[PDB]
């Protein structure tokens, strides 16, 4: 039952209490998959305007 | 002095942050319209409080936020609410339709459109930061902005400031606030593509809120006002040691140093005390034993879990009000006595206490009661995978049949990342099991 | 400023349609003349979902009036609330359409369609944001059904990323005007299957089975079942006419209620239905028994046989929110049987504070039931019972059509019921 | 209408409550996997505890306590004891054990050794016996090279516990038994024991020098009926139940069974259930827990009763299984979920 490393302040103190010792993607590839998606939603509404044309 | 910029997406993370500024005007002593007479030093100084806070030349104290909607309405509040004064309109970022609660759509179809406009905002607060520390990004699970949105969101601040912390505070779903079928879905899949960018995140189960507002508030049925000025109280205390004098969680890097000994176990469990009715005749003041025993009560929980059943990794005693040492150690000793702590063997067996003399604030009229000491413990147990159970649970059934997957397939995601967003949590939870089971 | 565009087509779509704007403006404190007379805020918090704002704080239904014949919509002018209309948004033709689907989808519907959306678009180019579109039209007739789905098919490829909802009278041999209705709601149908995301199934027989036992009228008139139609139209609008958080918007409203995309057909209900004992008190635990039944149910689908994928609740008037809750999770919990179990919480509960006209408190219940393949069952029965006999075809033959396109319509009405069918297993 | 869900077909106790509720009419059973329900009859392993109490407006039960396995294994057993200050290493009703990993895997291998030299010096009776929960796969033997050369052809933890050569025989007979106590804990941790208990008696006499035949050693009701010959010769089905024990008792001894054994046996039963109250007990929990436990005890020569295990999932006596399975539905169910005596357990009361 071990306290260290107290300090105090005019607002409060902290302190540490031991019990027992122990035993990216880069823009360019975040770009590339917004403008995959982009492009999958553009093929399927140009399916669905192919359908409409037929 | 080093600065905090905060950041709120999607409905929860807006009103929530409504709440938590209105608590950290009335905890600094700062008017609606942005006046601190307190601060001596006008339009400048590298106090604490201004890790959150810039100034003006005519003495505003301007909140370093940025609010993020993909629809205007819950932002329109802010415009004209009690503290419209304090932000400029630069600060508040609406879209005109939002995601339809659809992870895809808040961060393809409509995320791709607006992230750079973000990113510009946000930059105009970076510019006024002479040692930026990081983000605290507030966001719920199942919206599909908050799931949607936010992933990118943190995908890009990760390139943009790289070298930057980001903390979360996500709202987990819960049926009794919740009219969204697919938010196990979005909760999944924001985080799978947020694990990695996010350096500590505190879940919030709006289920806990909910419950807490009932047996301890009596409030019938909560409203979400209710439950946000309840969160703000938490997250207030989470964040008090960074707008106060102190040497506990002092910066950003000190919450991930202090609660996360392995990256991708970065939830702590975050209980709170005490939680009191103001409509009460007049409540007996419970003692630091008291308060600290109910930092292990799964009543008082922001996620109702078992951590007699996990294993420690790391242990917060954040106290507000009239706590010496003193008490501290020995509520800790009783408990030793009485309770179920076991700590994972790689790490040591003990805790770490911050106390701040200034007692908990209430917002005038609110549901929370005045008291003379309280404190928040934020504890890293494995007991918190329970909550990724349940959830990958849910996930699994609707899966099993494909349904709505077609609304995701259907704004540009393919399939693969919900199987892909799956097994990486499906790793998360096996990470859990290494570390506390036997 | 989510913004709704509404079309009634054709006799019995403007004559439902027509009622469902009485029923509406009423509780927006509208009045015949569109000047508002209410006497609270939440009125008009989401006033311009339906209604456009003139000069002198005048209300306009948002609102287009289509049919292929004057009559119908010379009664809606003439009608009470007529003079509220759009005068221009009254698009009419003269030669009629005979109950034949073929002449609304291709010949004298053709010839009239492109100058409805010279309206439509108008609207729209109006909108701050516009949500979708709702369709008001019968399914058993020529204008409401052929014109209607054409104009829906038009519709979709200028707004293909917009919400397409319809509310759809489903014809029945019990309440009916001709033999060929079958033919023209298969057709219909299968435009339905893919050119909408929301369609509310009502079978006019449920309406008249209503009238009969339940509201104990002798003899039920259209007039009749067109005002269970307006209430329930009121009912299921609720979340989208006030303030709320629960399928606010169209989309968010599909995106909770269709699990799959072809499975988009909804049985609404409405509680109370009494007749003539009216003034009775009703209570929650009643209230939620009886939206639950299926003599409140207007489908004409016993839930009992199939299984519901998503549902959709609506508490209307100052009552326990509390109470409301308990008496959901009961009849939850009291019929799992029910309700699929691969889809967690599918059962959402919404509540207003403004009742309907004339009741403390009232609820509205949207199903999305696997049983509805009951009633595109009837209805390929009753196609098949004629069509194999190719009885009455030359009505259609004679427009164009050919043999052929019946047989796809009749196979896609079947592979209908077959998805319906897995499902409930 | 309550409901209730069934996940473990193999239990023969909870095919009896399930039987049962369906026959008050007011239980509704539902899948396997429909979670809305009020009570669960939950798998024996990797019962999804975590997924309890979560569900809007239903209070829900289940028929485990989690953490309870600390109890119902044999090397938890052990480890609890020794590491447990309410019970103590020097705790006086369970045999000296000690928990032993095969070496080809803490340890208690040396510690073993030490005590088990010192009664090869002192000229004490020497004779061990290693178990382990992963067996029908038990060994007797007085010579400690047998004894852990046994563990090591073993790839799992067994437990090496001394041996009582002095039991408690039964006359006429000169066999050896063993005694099975069934235990409810409620909702509440009210710790019920059923009044009525059975003896699982070895249908051959006792042997001291011979450990090596397992028949007359092992009162298993499964080695009894397969590998003794005199099976079913005194009782049926090597059954002796608590009303014939206490005449014999009487009649030979001059004694009850109350006083020489019931007494100890309920002291045994408090303190291992409050010690592990803490742990288990879900007082302020999402849900609620109840369990039935099976506790199995030995008696010496000198009517001294020692704990060999605790069973989380047991059996009940083909007797006893309507009297037992209605009990646990009136006071573990149905006082969480009331219907529209001379109770049948003895309450112990304690200090929660
Ligand atoms: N605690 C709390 N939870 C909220 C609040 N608002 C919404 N939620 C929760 O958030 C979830 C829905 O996500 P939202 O934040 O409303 O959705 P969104 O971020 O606006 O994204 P959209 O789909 O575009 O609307 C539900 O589970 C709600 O319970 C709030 O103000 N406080
Ligand atoms: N230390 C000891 N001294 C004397 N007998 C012992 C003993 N340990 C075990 N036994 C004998 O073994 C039998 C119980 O074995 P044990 O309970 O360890 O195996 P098990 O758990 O597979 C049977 P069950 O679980 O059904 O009670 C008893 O009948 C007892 O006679
Ligand atoms: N509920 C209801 N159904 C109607 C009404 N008028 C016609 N119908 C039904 O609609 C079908 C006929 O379609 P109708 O609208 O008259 O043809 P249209 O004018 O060419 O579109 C028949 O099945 C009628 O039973 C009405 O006012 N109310
Ligand atoms: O106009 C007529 N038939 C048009 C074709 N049809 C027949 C079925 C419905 C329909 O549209 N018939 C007519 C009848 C009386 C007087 C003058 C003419
Ligand atoms: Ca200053
Ligand atoms: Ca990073
Ligand atoms: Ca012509
Ligand atoms: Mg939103
Ligand atoms: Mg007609
Ligand atoms: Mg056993």
């Amino acid at each position: 039952m071990e306290v260290i490393e107290l300090n105090k302040c005019t607002s409060g103190q902290s302190f540490e209490v031991i019990l027992k010792p122990p035993s990216d993607p880069s823009l360019e590839e975040i770009q590339k998959k917004l403008e995959a998606a982009e492009e999958r939603r553009k093929y399927q509404e140009a399916e669905l305007l192919k359908h409409l044309a037929e | 002095m080093r600065e905090c910029i905060s950041i709120h997406v999607g409905q929860a993370g807006v009103q929530i942050g409504n709440a938590c500024w209105e608590l950290y005007c009335l905890e600094h002593g700062i008017q609606p319209d942005g006046q601190m007479p307190s601060d001596k030093t006008i339009g400048g100084g590298d106090d604490s409080f201004n890790t959150f806070f810039s100034e003006t030349g005519a003495g505003k104290h301007v909140p370093r936020a940025v609010f993020v909607d993909l629809e205007p309405t819950v932002i329109d509040e802010v415009r004209t609410g009690t503290y419209r004064q304090l932000f400029h309109p630069e600060q508040l970022i609406t879209g005109k339709e939002d995601a339809a609660n659809n992870y895809a759509r808040g961060h393809y179809t409509i995320g791709k459109e607006i992230i750079d406009l973000v990113l510009d905002r946000i930059r105009k607060l970076a510019d006024q930061c002479t040692g930026l520390q990081g983000f605290l990004v507030f966001h719920s699970f199942g919206g599909g902005t908050g799931s949607g949105f936010t992933s990118l969101l943190m995908e890009r601040l990760s390139v943009d400031y790289g070298k930057k912390s980001k903390l979360e505070f996500s709202i987990y779903p819960a049926p009794q606030v919740s009219t969204a079928v697919v938010e196990p879905y979005n909760s999944i899949l924001t985080t799978h593509t947020t694990l990695e960018h996010s350096d500590c995140a505190f879940m919030v189960d709006n289920e806990a809120i909910y419950d807490i507002c009932r047996r301890n508030l009596d409030i019938e049925r909560p409203t979400y006002t209710n439950l946000n000025r309840l969160i703000s109280q938490i997250v207030s205390s989470i964040t008090a040691s960074l707008r106060f004098d102190g040497a506990l969680n002092v910066d950003l890097t000190e919450f991930q140093t202090n609660l996360v000994p392995y990256p991708r176990i970065h939830f702590p469990l975050a209980t709170y005390a005490p939680v009191i009715s103001a409509e009460k005749a007049y409540h007996e003041q419970l003692s630091v034993a008291e308060i600290t025993n109910a930092c292990f009560e799964p009543a008082n929980q922001m996620v109702k879990c078992d951590p007699r059943h996990g294993k420690y990794m790391a242990c917060c005693l954040l106290y507000r009000g009239d706590v010496v040492p003193k008490d501290v150690n020995a509520a800790i000793a009783t408990i030793k006595t009485k309770r179920s702590i076991q700590f994972v063997d790689w790490c040591p067996t003990g805790f770490k206490v911050g106390i701040n003399y200034q007692p908990p604030t209430v917002v005038p009229g609110g549901d929370l009661a005045k008291v003379q000491r309280a404190v928040c413990m934020l504890s890293n147990t494995t007991a918190i995978a329970e909550a990724w159970a349940r959830l990958d649970h849910k996930f699994d059934l609707m899966y099993a049949k494909r349904a709505f997957v077609h609304w995701y397939v259907g704004e540009g995601m393919e399939e693969g990342e919900f199987s892909e967003a799956r097994e990486d949590m499906a790793a998360l939870e096996k990470d859990y099991e290494e570390v506390g089971v036997d | 400023m989510r913004e709704i565009v509404h079309i009634q087509a054709g006799q019995c779509g403007n004559q439902i349609g027509a009622k469902f704007w009485e029923v509406i403006s009423d509780e927006h404190g509208i009045d015949p003349t569109g000047s508002y007379h209410g006497d609270s805020d939440l009125q008009l918090e989401r006033i311009n979902v339906y209604y456009n704002e003139a000069t002198g704080n005048k209300y306009v239904p948002r609102a287009i009036l289509v049919d292929l014949e004057p009559g119908t919509m010379d009664s809606v002018r003439s009608g009470p609330f007529g003079q509220i209309f759009r005068p221009d948004n009254f698009v009419f033709g003269q030669s009629g359409a005979g109950n034949n689907w073929a002449k609304g989808h291709y010949t004298e519907g053709a010839e009239l369609v492109d100058s409805v959306l010279d309206v439509v678009r108008k609207e729209s180019e109006s909108c701050d944001c516009l949500q979708g579109f709702q369709l008001t039209h019968s399914l058993g007739g020529g204008t409401g059904s052929g014109m209607g789905t054409l104009l829906i098919s038009k519709i979709r490829e200028e707004y293909p990323d917009r919400i397409m909802n319809t509310f759809s009278v489903m014809p029945s041999p019990k309440v009916s005007d001709t033999v060929v209705e079958p033919y023209n709601a298969t057709l219909s149908v299968h435009q339905l299957v893919e050119n909408t995301d929301e369609t509310y199934c009502i079978d006019n027989e449920a309406l008249y089975d209503i009238c009969f036992r339940t509201l104990k009228l002798t003899t039920p008139t259209y007039g009749d079942l067109n005002h269970l139609v307006s209430a329930t139209m009121s009912g299921v609008t609720t979340c989208l006419r006030f303030p709320g958080q629960l399928n606010a918007d169209l989309r968010k409203l599909a995106v909770n209620m269709v699990p799959f995309p072809r499975l988009h057909f909804f049985m609404p209900g409405f509680a109370p239905l009494t007749s003539r004992q009216q003034y009775r008190a009703l209570t929650v635990p009643e209230l939620t028994q009886q939206m639950f039944d299926s003599k409140n149910m207007m489908a004409a689908c016993d839930p009992r046989h199939g299984r519901y994928l998503t549902v959709a609740a609506i508490f209307r008037g100052r009552m326990s929110m509390k109470e409301v809750d308990e008496q959901m999770l009961n009849v939850q919990n009291k019929n799992s049987s029910y309700f699929v179990e691969w889809i967690p919480n599918n059962v959402k509960t919404a509540v207003c504070d403004i009742p309907p006209r004339g009741l403390k408190m009232s609820a509205t219940f949207i199903g999305n039931s696997t049983a509805i393949q009951e009633l595109f069952k009837r209805i390929s029965e009753q196609f098949t019972a004629m069509f194999r006999r190719k009885a009455f075809l030359h009505w259609y033959t004679g427009e164009g059509m050919d043999e052929m396109e019946f047989t796809e319509a009749e196979s896609n009405m079947n592979d209908l019921v077959s998805e319906y069918q897995q499902y409930q297993d | 209408m309550y409901t209730f869900v069934v996940r473990d077909e193999n239990s023969s106790v909870y095919a009896e409550v399930s039987r049962l509720l369906l026959a008050t009419g007011q239980w509704k059973r539902l899948r396997k996997d429909n979670p809305r329900f009020n009570l669960m009859l939950g798998e024996r392993n990797r019962l999804p505890f975590g997924r309890l109490g979560h569900e809007p407006g239903l209070v829900q039960l289940v028929n485990y306590y989690r953490g309870a396995d600390k109890l119902c294994r044999k090397a938890s057993l052990v480890k609890l004891i020794k590491t447990s200050p309410e019970l103590s290493e020097s705790c006086t009703w369970f045999p000296e054990s000690y928990v032993i990993y095969p070496t080809n895997l803490t340890d208690e291998r040396e510690v073993f050794l030490a005590a088990y030299n010192r009664r090869r010096e002192g000229r004490e009776g020497n004779v061990w016996i290693a178990k382990s929960s992963a067996g029908a796969g038990i060994l007797i033997s007085s010579e400690a090279s047998e004894l852990l050369d046994f563990i090591d052809e073993q790839g799992q933890v067994h437990v090496i516990q001394k041996y009582l050569e002095k039991p408690l025989l039964l006359e006429p007979g000169h066999r050896k038994f063993d005694i099975r106590s069934w235990v409810l804990v409620d909702h509440l941790y009210n710790i019920y024991l059923y009044r009525e208990g059975v003896l699982r008696t070895s249908s051959e006499p006792y042997n001291s020098a011979n450990f090596q035949d397992k028949t007359c050693h092992l009162t298993n009701h499964c080695i009894q009926k397969e590998y003794s010959k005199n099976y079913g010769r005194y009782e049926e089905g090597n059954e002796m139940f608590f009303e014939e024990f206490n005449q014999y008792l009487m009649d030979a001894l001059n004694t009850t069974l109350e006083n020489s054994i019931l007494l100890q046996i309920k002291h045994i039963i408090r303190s291992c259930l409050m010690c592990i109250e803490p742990a288990i007990s879900t007082k302020h929990l999402h849900y609620q827990s109840f369990q039935l436990f099976g506790f199995d005890f030995m008696v010496d020569e000198e009517l001294k009763v020692w704990l060999i295990e605790v069973n989380g999932a047991p059996a009940c006596a083909q007797k006893l299984y309507a009297e037992l399975c209605q009990g646990i539905v009136d006071v573990a169910i149905s006082s969480v979920f009331p219907l529209a005596p001379t109770s049948i357990f003895i309450k112990l009361h304690h200090h929660h």
